């Protein structure tokens, strides 16, 4: 069923990107608060 | 004597480190030489996990305990950034330190619920002394506990009691139908991951329903879909050492209002249990095969693989 993709594509997506493999420019941008 | 199994789960429910596990468990495992390659990415996984949790004191207004950790937090940034991959200088070691030692970025690595932190991130900054040393070696589990990066599908295989098992995880990344008819084709048994620990994670935005409800919304569909009647349906309740360190202040109320039973790990648990087992509506003929497990834990994951093997075998 093409009810089971849309599922499995949205829970399967989810949870912590910017915490995986190696240093990034981008994970490095400093926060507004500490400027 | 050929057996196709598919990994299906949320993001961070333990699939890819099971992964890892039939390598340790039925492959040849980590050699030394090949852990010395994961200390690069140990060192950005415990950077990661430390700016997460500044940027959540940041969205969430959480002061440092000491004003001084804010120029080391300001800091951590420009030695993060000025790199080499690989190797942590004793600044870079001293301003993590005082910040994982501070008692604001304690207080916001207590409200984990309420953003994402990955759960590498205390692993890796509870071990700080080891880890930040310049003669550091990842031990196995340093290795087990490590996030990378994939792209698309993985499969290890590996052959056990005379079985040739292919063990796919697709994992987050997008699949077009027929990628997932392909993958659904010629499977012996499915192995579903939950992360019992993701109970009270706060509702995102965009969400009508929390994790847990969402995973068993999926785990309903694959049960009860008639193309996997001689499936084998294994059913991992995961993350159980995180979920019994939880329970005690977090009541699962959070998850499932009606809940009336007592915070013990046990009653808990077991409710979490029938939750997804009664999702199942052809009880007398599909048995649900369920295990408590904590993926990072070779031992267990060793014990468990071996009932389900077990159970794969008799499924003849
Ligand atoms: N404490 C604990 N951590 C776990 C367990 N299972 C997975 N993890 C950690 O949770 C994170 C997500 O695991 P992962 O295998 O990548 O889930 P995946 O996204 O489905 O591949 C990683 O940081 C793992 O180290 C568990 O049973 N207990």
């Amino acid at each position: 069923i093409e009810g089971l993709v849309e599922l499995l594509n949205r829970v399967q997506s989810s949870g912590a990107h910017d915490q995986r493999g190696l240093l990034r420019k981008e994970d490095l941008v400093l926060p507004e608060f500490l400027q | 004597r050929e057996v196709k199994l598919l990994l299906l789960g949320a993001g961070e429910s333990g699939k890819s480190t099971i992964v890892k596990q039939m390598k340790i468990i039925h492959e040849a495992g980590y050699s030394e030489e090949e852990c010395k390659q994961y200390k690069a990415v140990v060192y950005s996984n415990t950077i990661q996990s430390i700016i997460a949790i500044i940027r959540a004191m940041g969205r969430l207004k959480i002061d440092f305990g000491d004003s001084a950790r804010a120029d080391d937090a300001r800091q951590l940034f420009v030695l993060a950034g000025a790199a080499e991959e690989g190797f942590m200088t004793a600044e870079l070691a001293g301003v993590i330190k005082r910040l994982w030692k501070d008692s604001g970025v304690q207080a916001c690595f207590n409200r984990s619920r309420e953003y994402l932190l990955n759960d590498s991130a205390a692993y890796y900054l509870n071990d700080l002394d080891r880890i930040a040393q310049p003669n550091y070696i990842p031990t196995q589990q340093d290795v087990l506990r490590t996030r990378v990066k994939t792209t698309g599908i993985v499969e290890t295989h590996f052959t056990f009691k005379d079985l040739h098992f292919k063990m796919f995880d697709v994992g987050g990344q997008r699949s077009e139908r027929k990628k997932w008819i392909h993958c659904f084709e010629g499977v012996t048994a499915i192995i579903f991951c939950v992360a019992l620990s993701d109970y009270d994670l706060v509702l995102a935005e965009d969400e009508e329903m929390n994790r847990m409800h969402e995973s068993m919304k999926l785990f309903d569909s694959i049960c009860n879909n008639k193309w996997f009647t001689d499936t084998s349906i294994i059913l991992f309740l995961n993350k159980k050492d995180l979920f019994e360190e939880k329970i005690k202040k977090s009541p699962l109320t959070i998850c499932y209002p009606e809940y009336a039973g007592s915070n013990t790990y046990e009653e808990a648990a077991a409710y979490i249990q029938c939750q997804f087992e009664d999702l199942n509506k052809r009880k007398d003929t599909k048995e649900i095969y369920t295990h408590f497990t904590c993926a990072t834990d070779t031992k267990n994951v060793q014990f468990v693989f071996d009932a389900v093997t077990d159970v794969i075998i008799k499924n003849n």
